[PDB]
């Protein structure tokens, strides 16, 4: 059909859950390259000793279920969805 | 895995000017730099032309061999995925093989890639 | 079939109501086991 773009975003959010690891094999561990940039030292605080500062950080990661082929779908190569639609990594910081 | 494929490519007599086009193509991908390549028969790969962003985030740089640095003109189409050398003045000794190599940027990690070339002769 | 653990998660959470406390006998009580670690004293 001619809805463009938007069969895609049916296509692979339709029976997608967004609970369940995105890995074809459960053995297959899900790898995220990350990156950190520095924008400012917000404040340090030397007498209750905790540093306060301000980053910019990117995940990358594979969602094996959000697969498909460009061709058949009008040559699109990347899609913008919500971040809250998909499985997302729980990456934290200890201090 | 990023693909390379170059274009433009034919034959020309000497002093005329030939457009190559080099169209990247993939997933998930970042471009850092673009060099143009070319491999005469029996010669070694020379490099002819290269882009890459400013210390300023806006307008580019470009990088020039001293052989091709008045005639050659590199730009680039980041809407058309394509970029450009622009070849005037063209000489006998300009024919060869031409090549593009993008150092690029994916899950995989950042590695170099080449397309498979086109062929530009210069004869009369 | 093969969708792998995808049917699992299916599979518990198709019915699961999460309002109900997980007992299949209603006078056996749910045990809590829990663990406290003290990362710092932040301020007195
Ligand atoms: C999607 O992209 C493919 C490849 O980039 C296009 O196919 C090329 O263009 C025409 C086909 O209409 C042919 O002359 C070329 O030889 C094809 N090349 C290859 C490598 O297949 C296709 O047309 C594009 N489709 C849309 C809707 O954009
Ligand atoms: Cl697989
Ligand atoms: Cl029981």
């Amino acid at each position: 059909t001619q809805p463009a773009l938007l069969r895609l975003s049916d296509h692979l959010l339709a029976n997608y859950k967004k609970g369940v690891r995105p890995v074809r094999d459960w053995r297959k561990p899900t790898t995220v390259s990350i990156d950190v940039i520095m924008y400012a030292i917000l404040n340090v605080d030397e007498k209750n000793q905790v540093l306060t500062t301000y980053i910019w950080y990117r995940q990358y990661w594979t969602d094996e279920f959000l697969q498909w082929t460009p061709e058949d779908f009008d040559n699109v190569t990347k899609l913008s969805i919500p971040t809250d639609s998909i499985w997302v990594p729980d990456i934290l910081i200890n201090e | 895995d990023v693909q390379l494929v170059e274009s433009g490519g034919g034959l020309v007599q000497p002093g005329g000017s030939l457009r190559l086009s080099c169209a990247y193509s993939g997933s998930l991908f970042s471009i850092l730099r673009m060099d143009w390549y070319r491999q005469a028969p029996g010669k070694e790969r020379e490099l002819v032309a290269g882009i890459t962003r400013d210390a300023a985030g806006y307008a580019d740089s470009t990088n020039y061999a001293d052989s091709v640095k008045g005639r050659f003109t590199i730009s680039r189409d980041s809407a058309k995925n394509t970029v450009y050398l622009q070849m005037n003045s063209l000489k006998p000794e300009d024919t060869a093989v031409y090549y593009c190599n993008a150092d690029a940027r994916t899950i995989t990690g950042r590695a170099d890639y080449w397309g498979q070339g086109t062929q530009v002769t210069v004869s009369s």
